[PDB]
């Protein structure tokens, strides 16, 4: 098929065009609430750490989908390994509010505290790059965040989106190819 | 749902389980479906087959 | 007395793919509307098929330039998500969080030259099974192609088709393999009037039976 | 058998806001009745709206002071349920424990002043974007205002309304903040007749939408 | 009731699980819900909109 | 309160051949479809009745050769799953997994001479309750037997009939058995006409009722 | 099924415990068991009881 390509209307061919037979699709692993359930670990960690998921790694299945979208919004589950309590504290909290008891504080229990919170910010939905001149009274508005967690020790922190919403695609790049045809790597294969 | 394979109804209220969503007018605003969907698939011009 | 139970050994354990939900702990929170937000997408294939990325060919150009010489073959590349040539579409960019595939890939050819420039393309999907892909019109004729000439709509497009033994393919390469298992898209120029130096745009997007199935997460971190 | 079951890791913890009950261990005691017992609250927005409580002034007084001089700005406050002006009612007592609000915040002005004594005012709502508040009449009259008079009615009531970039707006304040987010509202004196050293009292109360979420325990303790 | 949210019925009965009340005559005697509820809301005089 | 529950003791462990199923931690996954893929079985014995396979007789050969001096016993052998001319049969190879076994088991016999070749032969099933079997067709008539000769169809069927005290019996064979305890099979020659050096095909399938029971993985490993 | 003997319906959604089948046309397409029920049992000849 030829057409106007200035214009950027979508086409799309099928095999049809010279004899051949579309077949049968299944696209649930492309599903963008499927695929963003799931567990996602944040590296950097502290005794106070506010919950901020563009610290997630920019590889990471989770956080490479994340950043290729430009707003999004979601609830959310968090895996906690720490010692002590932990008291998690909504957005828009005192740092302070974090050593009281009365917020929602989870008492220690082996192995870890699993946790399910709502989304919490004051925006309808919160975005993965924002080009403020400034935004003040390659930085984020303060106020993205799913609130702040805090314990004697954080020892690994593991994050969960639920019921994501992507909006307005943004670039998605692979490896960057050295080899004159094609990127080579080591396959699993039996013994 | 996403991801979520349970066949029991949950134990806690949906209130509390999760936050609860409000509007101003889960409708069908999918864009990328319809810019899909809407993509030209035949051929332009005469045919001899 | 009360319900006896058994707690069963090699089950409880946290797995980050499981399919339950966790436990809440602070309820009743409204969020903010936000009824018909532009711009949602649900589906990574959706906007796949609706936005064609750019090919990178010679020295990290999204295009192709009509050859002076006798030389006929513009390009060629393996039928891969893990080519060279593929490495910065948005396609190849969702499928490394896969494992396997399936479907038509399509091609996109737009022509940039003037008004006075004219040229005639040939577009050949070479299967596997020969061990080097022609680098003639008249070789690659005998396989299934595509030939189409220069005028008022400058686009073109072609479907590579999934041909293959298994019903599926892996998206990723292995260092053991030497030919390209899928085989390979080779682009030739049969004439051209004038058209030296004048450039041709080449793009890919899923067609309408494209799959990824498998999610992996194989990145370095 | 017996019935299977999965105990699971992560699972089972107190958390002090849990949604869950305890199990009882001393039944059937009956309460003495209590039908009817006066003063009842269900809501603290409830109160809020019904009781207005005063304003911090100047040295501690919950009024403003008709100026004898040419000066007409009376005061001036940031709309901050963290305000030093705001810091004695009772809606910022109730609005620390929160995170956010949203809404409108009615002030009401009672004049104090003796038969003889007349002068006319006006409140104006400077929204946030200005370096500095007017401390001018003309120059805030092109915000949104209201201007009475003296009379018979010794009130008046004007609501502060919620206009902001994001649907809700934080209670408490931050360090880094030069500026007061949501603005100020100041209060002038357009004139008075013999109304020297007569006083302005004014105070606060929840409007019909104004609104509290997310419970927060602030305070150091 | 205010901050629980279990879906399942509880596993004791109410007469052990609380205190019981008794009357002597939860009915309407919220005195703040009446008072907010009456107050004024229009303007006092004459309007020149 | 929540549901009080009984942790029971002695319950819970693994056990490699338990009823239960593991908790799913991938989901999703449609296969490629495999709709009429031929050749397939679902119980053993279905190809144990359809496909014969050969017993092992004197210095390992598939058959038995007619004798050309006066002795008339051409084979003896226990009725055994485990026995040594049995041993090389598909029903010996999946009765090592089961511990007992119960109803007919079926023998064939083709002979293998030229059309100038004439023989008779008979086969008898000699119970337990004698010291050793007879090796003279004449002894042997009194058991329950077959005698067949040669012509145009070149194969003949025995069904070797389950006679025992118990209900079932162990296919293994006890170290401290001496006599079968099911008893012995004789194939005898009661003549042949220039029938030298010709040859008796003799093969073993599953009868009607034949039955295995109780799994067991007794192999060293 | 084969080897499951519990009576209790599964807490995780059929497409979780397992992959799903598709086809292109669990039906009779079982070989052996028509080849073992295709085995001659009678007596070929004329027979004197
Ligand atoms: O080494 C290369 O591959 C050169 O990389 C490209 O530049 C990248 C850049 O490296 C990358 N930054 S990052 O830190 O690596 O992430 C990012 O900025 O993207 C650019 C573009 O990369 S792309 O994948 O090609 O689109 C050079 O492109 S650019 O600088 O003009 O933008 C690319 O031309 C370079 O590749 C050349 O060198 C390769 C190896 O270098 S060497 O032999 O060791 O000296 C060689 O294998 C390539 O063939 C060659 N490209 S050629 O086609 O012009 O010959
Ligand atoms: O230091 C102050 O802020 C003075 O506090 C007010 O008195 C408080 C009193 O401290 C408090 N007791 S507590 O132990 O702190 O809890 C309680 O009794 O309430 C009173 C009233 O406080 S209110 O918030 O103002 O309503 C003084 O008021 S009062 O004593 O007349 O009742 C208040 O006038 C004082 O503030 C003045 O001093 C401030 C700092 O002091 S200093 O410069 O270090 O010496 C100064 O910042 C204020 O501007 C000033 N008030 S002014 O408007 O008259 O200038
Ligand atoms: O020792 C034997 O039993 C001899 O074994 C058979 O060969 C086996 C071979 O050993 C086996 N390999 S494995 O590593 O053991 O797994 C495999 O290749 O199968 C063949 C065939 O075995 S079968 O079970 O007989 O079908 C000889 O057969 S073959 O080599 O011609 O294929 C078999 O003839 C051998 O048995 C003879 O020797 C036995 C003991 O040997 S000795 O006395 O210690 O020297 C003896 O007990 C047997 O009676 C004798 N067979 S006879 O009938 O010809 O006399």
């Amino acid at each position: 098929t030829t057409t106007t390509g200035e214009s950027a209307d979508p086409v799309t061919t099928t095999v049809e065009n010279y004899g051949g037979d579309t077949q049968v699709q299944r696209r649930h692993h492309t599903d963008v609430g499927f695929i963003m359930d799931r567990f996602v670990k944040i590296n950097s960690l502290s005794p106070t750490h506010v919950i901020d998921l563009m610290q997630t790694h920019k590889h990471g299945i989770v956080g490479a989908l994340l950043r290729a979208a430009t707003y999004y919004f979601s609830d959310l589950e968090i895996v906690v390994r720490h010692d002590g309590n932990l008291t998690w504290v909504p957005n828009g909290a005192p740092e302070a509010a974090l050593s009281n008891t009365s917020n929602p504080t989870a008492y220690n229990k082996a192995p870890f505290t699993r946790l399910a919170l709502p989304y919490t910010a004051p925006h309808r939905v919160l975005a993965t790059v924002y080009d403020g001149t400034n935004k003040y009274s390659t930085q984020l508005p303060a106020s993205f965040n799913y609130g702040a967690i805090q314990a004697q020790a954080i020892h690994e922190l593991l994050v969960r989106m639920k019921r994501a919403e992507l909006y307005c695609p943004r670039p998605l790049l692979a490896i960057k190819v050295t080899s004159q045809d094609r990127y080579k790597q080591k396959i699993i294969a039996p013994a | 749902s996403g991801n979520t394979g349970s066949i029991i109804n949950n134990y806690y209220m949906q209130q509390y389980q999760n936050s609860m969503s409000t509007q101003l007018g889960t409708q069908n605003n999918d864009w990328f479906s319809k810019l899909a969907s809407s993509a030209f698939t035949g051929l332009f011009g005469a045919l001899l087959a | 007395g009360i319900f006896p139970v058994a707690c069963a050994d090699g089950y409880g354990g946290l797995v980050t793919t499981d399919p339950k939900t966790a436990d809440p702990v602070y309820g009743k929170v409204y969020n903010p509307p936000k009824t018909n937000y532009p711009g949602r997408f649900t589906n990574l294939l959706d906007v796949a098929e609706a936005c064609p990325t750019f090919l990178r060919f010679d020295d990290g150009k999204p295009y192709v330039v009509t050859r002076a010489d006798d030389t006929r073959l513009l390009a060629k590349f393996d039928v891969s998500l893990a080519a060279k040539h593929m490495s910065n579409t948005y396609l190849s960019g969702i499928a490394q969080y896969y494992t396997q595939y399936s479907g038509t890939i399509n091609l996109h050819f737009m022509f940039t030259g003037s008004t006075d420039s004219k040229a005639r393309y040939m577009v050949a999907y070479i299967p596997p099974g020969v061990e080097t892909p022609p680098d003639t019109p008249e070789e690659a004729a005998h396989c299934i192609h595509a030939e189409w000439d220069t005028g008022l709509n400058s686009k073109f497009t072609f479907s590579i088709p999934y041909v293959s033994a298994a019903d599926y393919a892996y998206t990723a390469s292995d260092t053991a393999e030497t030919t390209n298992v899928q085989g390979w898209v080779c682009v030739y120029q049969i004439t051209h009037g004038k058209a030296e130096n004048d450039t041709l745009l080449v793009s890919a997007s899923a067609g309408k039976d494209f799959e990824l199935r498998l999610p992996i997460d194989p990145r370095t971190q």
